[PDB]
């Protein structure tokens, strides 16, 4: 008897989320944008599918999922009105229907999939960039469509045809995709060597991050990509500086006069270091191998500024650095381990292990965490391979645990995985010590197996 | 100024509006109680006391609620480097087909039969359901069924000739590799290898199975020359004089089931069907894998009426293993031959081959 | 204002084209990112678009499928031209991928025999010159004519048929047009025979002539919107004086490799007019 | 500390979901409108007797009332709280009230399915179940009422003024009016006096003069200078005779009457004199 | 109590379902006897929420057409404009409303307005290639074409393009006015675009306009893909 | 309409629409994310069971709200209307979302008598811990329909009602269904807030009119109908493990005799695990060997009396 009209909802609500995403984003319009889009009903209409994706859009970006009414009738619709989603409207439903758990917003995206492969060839240079951002978000697994599309991108940079923010959306995509092409990447560097200075800062680092993240074994890029972030480092903020850290480190080479520049710039932002990406900045130097104690102090100098508000892989991050040279400063430490102990909320399995034993092997021993993680540690020794279940029984027995209930399902575990418990050899002198604490008498079957 | 206020409630209705539902005490509490304030003045009305409640929630928000459908690509995301249980998701209820089978797993729950006629109350109802895990086995047969009645319309439809081969072989799965996430990896990446392997011992025992079952032999060892040519797979089956016999097109599976049991070589149905080849370019040919193949086949006649062949090869690639496979053309739509009972008894032969090597 | 070009296949570029002289394969691929690059950057077209390859060298020939004389398309009838009907039957969706429908041109494949061909009718300010020789009847005049003329006070639009020799190459190859009445010719008797039969058809134009000498490939369209500047081939230095003196800024081209193939710039880029 | 904040984010997100538009949801408000094969058999009915209460007004066949009295006497009723508006049942109480079915049980069931659930009974449909119990003249009313007034006094701020009439009359009728009811009734006639119909105003003040005069002179302050424009501009000579006279019989039974109205009455009595039955003027100088 | 509600609500954009539910079933129940300045103030208070009820909006079309000469000019537009904004279409009120703005056409402000009256007369999805009232306000906009701004302008492009109306003499007053107005330096690309689009889409030459307009023209319409200082170089160095 | 109803042309252009939809997110089933749980018998199931109370439970603090952990041992009874097209076999997420749309099963929470064998007459008798209950207490329980919602009353055998609270929500229901022993039925159960008016005025009328044997409604008309009766006899018995973990069993053979629907006739016997989890639980302490040692628990029980449910009382065809 009343039924709201849906087009000029849609150009509304087209109003409010520019409104909302450009003033700041306060509560009051999301409710009220909420409030006039839960009454709003697609129906007897007849709505073209250009102002369908709209109210699906918008409604999508306000919170609206599978669970109203609007939703259900505009995920629907597109099940049976597949014709008049052209290549314009396509990028919008799909990146739509990515975040939504239903089971027709997955044979939407397949859908839409056996249309974009065959329409892979005959696309321009941005609609190729929105189709692949699109379909990035869904993690779909249709290789054909992807092969066609990187065709695309290739036959279209031939002649340089892509402006410099364009490569950053299209390696983003293909690398969170996980896509392992040479040929594609090979291109898109090519172009953004082309444009010249045309890649700002704020559009080189995360071009650097999405190639460092793909697995292209190659020196070529690792080494063009060295001087830009050279020139580069002037102007970027701690963020972008930990994440080339990571990115850098990533790709496997070692380079002097850039690592650094980086620590010479790292040591004038450490103030702004939220810990957050102190972890980042620690990993990087862990894995590649660089010791340089220059900036370590000072990274622990900040790590008791942000100490009670680290994330829980962060803790474990972290201290898995501070074991290679670990400068053993118990003043952060003791207060680390506290947070630790409470942070003890949903861990990770490799998180946990991993905090043990660096807890263990640093020799700084402390009862309340060793306490809690013990306690957490029987919900996830069922998920553990011989090597890292031969680790956390050595962290649990440098850490005196005699409870049966603790040792019990590890020690079922362990000799479920006896064969690759005992056939690692750097394993072998850990194993010479978890029986030196245990005895003979605990677990028989272990002891018999170990003697042979 | 009671108990009945709470912060879900005083956010419900934030949310909804409304927020003047609540008289003068109840948002004089409110602020005392949770919002921590000093003490509210009294004599404030109610559009004070709203906009203030309104001023706090709006502060304790404190996050994003927005999932944005943007694609900002300023975004340094270094980060990166399922049972249906949190709600009722609405609108529910090359190989072209492959979904992996088991012995012990059957991540299908069973259903049964039972009157609780004796149970208190319900003394009136002669039939109820309920849970059970179902053997693997029984499922995994009516899931077999099912599928093979699929993978019969699907080429009945076609009206394209084809045959379904089963090969005793293990199977090799990568490091890359619940059971539903197997199947839709394996559907997606295909990270797996198949082996046909046979032991040349159980020969003697093979034969025996052709005394079990009344088989005759229908060929004796013939030496076949399996030769298959790009241009496009074209697989020629040469005589002994490298002469061409006939010529055909790739296999085209349609139906992949590889049955991985725990001990003995596994079992690896596959429904497929061979693309009839114009004569045009098959006449070339008659007068880049290339394998010779000792072929030994029995035949005989199921309850049912289909044609059954055991087949044993020794292959022998050339451009080399002992193989053992059951063959059993697809039937027609013009038969009318009865599908459930057929499949429990191919299934049945199947699981005999499986236990016989 | 859509300028549809196709870049060449590299493995099936015929060595000596059909005039006997060598072509080279390795400077084609290299010249026409060239080409691409000063056509997206000569403030003729608006957006350029680069279909897929093809294996047939004879299918870089775009701008045969259709004509665009205003917002509605013309395909030419199907005449001897059905050797290349796949590259008839993809090249159009290339055109809805940024496009729409139109007439179809079921008015000009559906007429009876008829024979057309692009590069044979130029959009002139208020006239269609349509050259009436060896690859046009006079009956295709008379259905554009038909559809195309209106005759009124402001209500006016002229077709014009242009006689022209059977040896006579395509209308549009040698009697072009540029923004602000300029009316580029080619210097031989087919340049005379078209400015002596354009003023015997409504001479009250008075628009400028400029000679070009023969030989010398130019693109230059009338477009929707007024522009000075004419895509002139390399090695003519006395036509690009000669256009440049007329107050044309002149845009040289590399083309002489692709002229040993026989294909004209016309011939090379396909233009649409999309409206909304 | 990014743990606890999506923590909450999600807790927050999660109950988001939880509103009244979910799949679940709807199913099920959609499930319980579903009514069993014998809602469905008296819907049936319902719809058979409605028609021959549309067509006995014209021709009032005998031997009619038999049939509605059959397709009622065995009428099945189901209908608890499968309609929680009572409509359905109160349209079937009024049919049977045409057809003076006050001694069917079907009327006394619907009697006993308004009492025993009379915890869902708004404004609208206990007043029309008020209307209704009226002109039916039933042995038990006094009964009925009493079970039904500690609702009322609940759903009295609610009622209109015509309906609230009715109730006024139906409770002083059987001497079951009380100063609970009467003063919450006079508090809503007295707040909306700017634009209420003068004949609501009228009957409730006549109505409560007898046992309640004080609320009887308030609604009549209340409406006091609107009545006396009436009286003065109106040109409806029966209407302002009626209105002349009950007000009168108001003023006798409260033995109290503002001046300001008087004044016109008496000025409207005297210019309209002829048409005035001596019972007219006799209540007229009875109030004066 | 119930137009002044609904106006007041109308007019802040606060519709509350139910309430304007019972509302409208109100005024359709008693909808014989709502007068003049009720329809105007209800019909424009009801579109500015956006509710589509179809009996509603089929009573209220009507029951203003029934009283068209008591309405002034402005509410004429505005009723107009209102019954557009949705795209209620109501064949009968615009066949009776539109002839009373062509007889009164000279008092409108200025001839901004009727190129308002034919947009939204537009939108209702009623011909206006129809009868020539229509006619007679597109031949007011040409004699007086300078009143016209680049909004008016944009709006009319679109009104000329899409219904395919062959008006020329609106049409090369249109491209004067963008002249003019360019010569003045207050319009925008937009309109230029609009202008040339609907010049190329008639087959209008017009010289005059496209020689000071078109540059202005494609700003709009051009892909400026970004050329380093290198490459602009090397592409000096082509030409 | 008066005024300058002529000027109505300007109208400022930062209006959005503000639609209020009140009565949207109250009530008593769309309060709390809810979870279901189809766990099946014949380890990894209590991975499930405690990711989801994890979460739950996390969520239950996040909204500054209390609950209780309830365990109890009956038999499902799923409707027929569950299936289609008579097909026996149903992927295990089909079937766990057939069951979360429409809730088509029926609960029956019983153990066959003589089953007190093993409860307090075996090594179970140190797993029921401390009998701290004080002998069965004679009390009835009852339930009455509000307007909107529902209320649950404990009346003592003799005096006024001793209990008057809000009806319970159940986040996370698991039906851990078994063979051929009594089915474990597992729940993170919370109680709406609930109006102190409410309380004392269903305090101060009384209830039932309990004269001699038979017993009667006497709730006036104007606050609910009076819908299940039934005569409780209740034991308690309590667990202390060092921890503050106070796992209570209880016993309670309930005789129904005010009934609405055949589903609820015959005297039944219901044993039931329970917990206590405060606002303050799922911080910091854990919350998940609450629920992993009360799963084993009833697991374990019923599995003591997997032989007697399938005896001359009742069957089981599962098979």
């Amino acid at each position: 008897v009343s039924h709201l009209s849906a087009r000029n909802i849609a150009t509304e609500a087209l109003q409010m989320k520019k409104l909302h995403q450009e003033r700041g984003g306060n509560p009051m319009l999301a409710q009220q944008a909420r409030r006039v889009l839960f009454a709003t009903s697609i129906a007897g209409q007849n709505l073209d599918a250009r102002s369908v994706a709209l109210l699906l859009n918008t409604a999508v970006y306000f919170g609206m999922e599978s669970d109203a009414k609007l939703v259900r009738e505009c995920i629907d619709y597109c099940l049976k009105n597949d014709k008049l989603i052209t290549v314009d409207v396509l990028p919008i439903v799909v990146t739509a229907c990515a975040t939504l758990k239903s089971r027709d917003a997955r044979e939407v995206i397949e859908m839409q999939a056996q249309k974009a492969a065959r329409n892979a060839k005959f696309l321009d240079a941005k609609d190729v960039t929105n189709i692949i951002s699109a379909f990035s978000k869904t993690g779909i697994n249709h290789e054909k469509l992807f092969a066609f599309l990187s065709r695309r991108v290739q036959t279209l940079a031939r002649v340089g045809e892509f402006e410099a923010a364009h490569l950053v959306i299209l390696a983003n995509a293909f690398s969170r995709l996980r896509y392992r092409d040479k040929f594609l990447f090979g291109a898109i560097a090519r172009r953004a060597m082309s444009l010249r200075e045309r890649v700002t800062v704020n559009e080189l680092v995360p071009l650097i991050v999405a190639f460092s993240k793909i697995g292209l074994k190659d020196p070529k890029l690792s080494k063009r990509f060295a001087t830009k972030a050279m020139e580069y480092v002037d102007q970027m903020n701690a963020e972008q500086v930990a994440s080339m850290f990571m990115a850098f480190a990533y790709f496997g080479i070692r380079y002097d006069q850039l690592f650094g520049v980086l620590t010479n710039r790292a040591v004038e932002l450490i103030d702004e270091f939220n810990a957050q990406y102190i972890s980042t900045t620690l990993n990087a130097f862990q894995r590649i191998g660089i010791n340089n104690p220059e900036l370590f102090d000072n990274l622990a100098e900040r790590a008791l500024a942000v100490v009670q508000d680290h994330d829980a892989r962060d803790i474990s991050k972290t201290v898995t650095a501070l074991a290679h040279f670990g400068l053993k400063d118990e003043e952060l430490f003791k207060r680390l381990a506290s947070h630790a102990a409470s942070i003890a909320d949903q861990f990770d399995a490799m998180g946990l292990v991993n905090t043990a034993h660096a807890f263990a092997r640093t020799n700084f021993l402390q009862q309340d965490m060793a306490v809690a993680l013990s306690e957490r540690s029987v919900y996830v020794c069922r998920l553990l391979d011989a090597g890292e279940t031969r680790r956390l029984l050595w962290a649990l027995a440098k850490f005196q645990v005699r409870d049966p209930k603790i040792l019990t399902p590890v020690f079922n575990r362990c000799l479920a995985l006896h064969y690759d418990f005992f056939a690692d050899p750097t394993g072998s002198e850990e194993i010479e010590e978890i029986f030196d604490f245990y005895g003979p008498n605990f677990c028989p079957p272990l002891y018999q197996l170990y003697i042979s | 100024d009671f108990s009945h206020i709470t912060r879900n409630t005083v956010w419900g209705l934030w949310n909804e509006g409304n927020l003047f539902s609540l008289s003068v005490p109840e948002l004089a509490f409110f602020l005392q109680e949770h919002c921590r304030v000093a003490n509210v003045d009294p004599r404030a009305k109610k559009s004070a006391l709203v906009r203030q409640v309104e001023e706090i929630l709006s502060a304790e928000q404190q996050a994003s609620a927005t999932v944005p459908q943007e694609d900002n690509p300023h975004a340094i995301v270094v980060t990166d480097y399922e049972y249906g249980d949190w709600g009722a998701e609405p609108g529910f209820e090359s190989p072209r087909a492959f979904q992996l089978l088991h012995s012990e797993t059957a991540t299908d729950v069973g259903i049964a039969s039972i009157d609780p006629s004796k149970l208190p109350g319900q003394s009136k109802v002669k039939n109820a359901l309920a849970a059970i895990h179902v053997a693997p086995n029984d499922a995994n047969k009516m899931r077999f069924r099912m599928a093979f009645e699929w993978c019969l319309m699907n080429i009945w439809n076609m009206n394209m000739p084809g045959e379904l081969n089963i090969g005793a072989g293990k199977a090799l799965y990568y490091r890359s590799v619940p059971l539903w996430t197997v199947q839709k990896h394996l559907y997606a990446q295909h990270p797996y290898a198949w082996f046909a392997i046979a032991s040349e011992s159980n020969v003697a025992a093979m034969e025996s199975l052709a005394a079990a079952l009344n088989m005759s032999i229908q060929q004796e060892r013939t030496t076949s020359y399996k030769v298959t040519i790009r241009r496009e797979f074209f697989d020629c089956e040469l005589n002994g004089q490298l002469k061409c016999t006939m010529m055909n097109k790739p296999w085209d599976r349609f139906f992949v089931s590889h049955y991985i049991r725990s001990k003995m070589p596994d079992l690896r149905y596959v429904v497929r069907a061979r693309h009839p080849i114009k004569k045009r370019i098959a006449d070339a040919y008659l007068e880049v894998y290339c394998c010779e193949r000792v072929v030994r086949k029995w035949a005989k006649k199921t309850a049912t009426g289909v044609t059954l062949q055991l087949v044993e090869t020794k292959r022998t690639p050339l451009i080399e293993r002992l193989e053992y496979e059951w063959i059993v053309p697809l039937p027609q739509q013009a038969e009318r031959i009865d599908i459930a009972a057929l499949t429990d008894e191919l299934w049945e032969y199947g699981n005999k081959l499986a236990a016989a090597l | 204002l859509h300028a549809f070009v196709r870049s060449p296949h590299y493995r099936t570029i015929p060595s000596a084209g059909p005039n006997g002289i060598v072509v080279n394969r390795d400077m084609l691929v290299h010249q026409f990112r060239d080409f691409y690059k000063t056509l997206q950057h000569c403030s003729l077209v608006d957006k350029v678009h680069l279909m897929s390859e093809r294996p047939s060298v004879e299918a870089l020939r775009v701008a045969d499928q259709m004509v665009s004389i205003g917002a509605t398309f013309l395909e030419m009838p199907l005449t001897g031209m059905e050797h290349r009907a796949t590259e008839f039957m993809e090249s159009m969706r290339y055109v809805r991928g940024a496009g729409g429908p139109s007439t179809l041109a079921s008015y000009l494949q559906d007429t009876e025999n008829c024979r057309c061909n692009s590069g044979d009718v130029v959009c002139l300010p208020n006239g269609i010159a349509v050259g009436h020789g060896p690859r046009t009847n006079a009956v295709a005049h008379t259905t554009l004519k038909q559809l195309f003329e209106v005759k009124d006070d402001q209500f006016s639009f002229d077709v014009f048929t242009l006689e022209q020799e059977g040896d006579a190459p395509p209308l549009g190859d040698y009697f072009g047009f540029a923004g602000s009445n300029v009316l580029l010719t080619w210097k031989d008797e087919h340049g005379l025979l078209a400015v002596d039969q354009y003023q015997q058809k409504q001479p009250h134009t008075e628009m400028n002539v400029v000679y070009l000498e023969p030989g010398c490939h130019f693109l230059s369209f009338y477009g929707v919107d007024h522009t000075i500047d004419v895509l002139v081939q390399k090695g003519y230095e006395r036509s690009m004086d000669s256009i440049a003196a007329a107050g044309l800024n002149p845009i040289p081209v590399q083309w002489s490799e692709m002229d040993k193939l026989g294909i004209s710039m016309r011939a090379a880029v396909l233009p649409l007019k999309f409206f909304k | 500390n990014p743990f606890e904040k999506v923590a909450r984010g999600i807790a927050f997100k999660m109950r988001s979901k939880v509103h009244k538009q979910g799949y679940s949801n709807t199913v099920m408000a959609q499930q319980a409108r579903r009514l069993s094969p014998t809602g469905l058999l008296a819907m049936e009915r319902l719809t058979e007797l409605t028609a021959l209460q549309q067509r006995h007004q014209c021709t009032f066949d005998p031997a009619l009332r038999s049939k509605a009295t059959q397709i009622l006497r065995t009428l099945p009723l189901l209908s608890i709280d499968e309609d929680p508006y009572f409509t359905h049942t109160q349209r079937a109480l009024r049919l049977a009230a045409y057809f003076g079915a006050v001694d069917l049980p079907v009327t006394y069931a619907l009697i006993n399915q308004h009492t025993k659930n009379a915890f869902m009974l708004d404004a609208f449909s206990m007043a029309s179940f008020f209307y209704t119990l009226a002109k039916l003249k039933h042995p038990q009313t006094k009964e009925i009422v009493g079970i039904l007034l500690p609702r009322l006094r609940e759903v009295a701020p609610e009622l209109i003024a015509r309906e609230a009439v009715h109730i006024l009359r139906l409770l002083c009728s059987i001497q079951m009016a009380d100063a609970q009811l009467v003063k919450v009734v006079t508090e809503t006639v007295v707040a909306t006096a700017a634009d209420v119909p003068l004949r609501d105003a009228r009957q409730c003040a006549f109505i409560l003069s007898e046992t309640f005069p004080e609320e009887a002179q308030r609604i009549l302050g209340a409406v006091e200078h609107r009545l006396c424009d009436d009286i003065d501009m109106n040109a409806d000579a029966n209407e302002v005779k009626t209105t002349i006279l009950d007000v009168c019989r108001v003023v006798s039974a409260t033995c109290k009457g503002p001046r300001r109205l008087l004044n016109s009455v008496a000025r409207r009595s005297m210019e309209l004199l002829p048409q005035l039955t001596p019972l007219d003027v006799a209540f007229v100088l009875k109030a004066f | 109590a119930i137009s002044f509600a609904i106006a007041a609500f109308g007019r802040v954009k606060y519709l509350d379902k139910k309430l304007f539910d019972r509302f409208t079933r109100w005024i359709l129940d008693h909808s014989k006897d709502l007068n003049a300045a009720e329809l105007l103030l209800t019909i424009r208070g009801v579109s500015r929420v956006m509710l589509l009820n179809d009996q509603l909006y089929d009573d209220l079309g009507s029951k203003a057409a029934e009283k068209v000469k008591e309405f002034p000019i402005e509410s004429q537009c505005v009723l107009l404009s209102s019954f557009g904004s949705l795209g209620v279409e109501h064949e009968r009120l615009a066949s009776r409303m539109v002839s009373s703005i062509a007889e009164n056409r000279e008092e409108l402000t200025d001839a901004t307005k009727a190129v308002d009256v034919i947009t939204s007369l537009w939108s209702m999805n009623y011909d206006v290639e129809d009868d020539k009232h229509v006619a007679q306000l597109a031949d007011w906009v040409v004699q007086r074409a300078e009143e016209l701004t680049d909004e008016s302008i944009g709006k009319l492009c679109l009104v000329l393009s899409d219904t395919n109306w062959r008006h020329v003499p609106l049409v090369r007053a249109i491209a004067e006015q963008s002249v003019r107005l360019q010569g003045q330096q207050s319009i925008s690309p937009k309109c230029c675009r609009e202008v040339l689009d609907v010049l190329g889409t008639f087959m209008i030459h017009h010289q005059g306009a496209r020689e000071n307009l078109s540059a202005l023209g494609r700003s709009i319409s051009k892909e400026r893909i970004q050329l380093s200082e290198e490459e602009e170089q090397h592409l000096q160095l082509l030409l | 309409g008066y005024g300058r109803w002529n000027q109505a042309s300007v109208m400022q252009p930062e209006t959005l629409l503000d639609l209020s939809q009140a009565g949207f997110y109250e009530g008593a089933a769309n309060m709390v994310p809810k979870a279901f749980q189809l766990l099946v018998s014949d380890v990894a199931i209590r991975s499930r069971y405690s990711k989801v109370l994890q979460w739950c439970c996390l969520n239950m603090s996040n909204l500054q709200m209390d609950g209780e952990l309830y365990v109890d041992f009956g038999k499902l009874l799923l409707k027929p209307s569950v299936m289609r097209k008579n097909r026996r076999i149903v992927s295990s997420y089909t079937l766990q979302q057939r069951l979360q749309v429409n809730h088509p099963y029926t609960w029956v929470p019983t153990l066959p008598e003589s089953c007190l064998s093993k409860i307090q007459e075996q090594f179970l008798q140190p797993e029921g811990f401390a009998p701290i209950g004080k002998g069965v207490q004679l009390t009835y329980s009852g339930t009455i329909k509000r307007s909107k919602d529902q209320l649950h009353v404990d009346l003592d055998n003799k005096g006024k009602v001793l209990a008057v609270n809000s009806a319970w929500v159940n986040l996370q229901t698991a039906w851990c269904t078994h063979a051929k022993g009594p089915d474990v039925r597992l729940l993170l159960r919370s109680r709406p807030p609930i109006r102190r008016q409410d309380v004392e005025l269903f305090a101060s009328t009384p209830i039932i009119k309990l004269a001699d044997d038979d017993v009667a409604d006497v709730l006036p008309p104007e606050h609910g109908q009076l819908v299940y009766l039934s005569e409780d006899e209740t034991r308690l018995f309590e667990r202390v493990s060092d921890r503050g973990v106070t796992i209570t069993v209880r016993e309670v053979k309930r005789q129904p005799l005010i009934i609405l629907r055949d589903e609820e006739e015959d005297p039944r016997v219901e044993y039931s695990l329970s917990a206590h989890i405060p606002a303050n639980a799922a911080k910091a302490t854990d919350v998940r060997a609450v629920g992993l040692t009360a799963f084993e628990l009833a697991g374990r029980l019923a599995g003591l009396v997997a032989e007697d449910f399938v005896r001359e009382y009742g069957c089981e065809a599962k098979l």
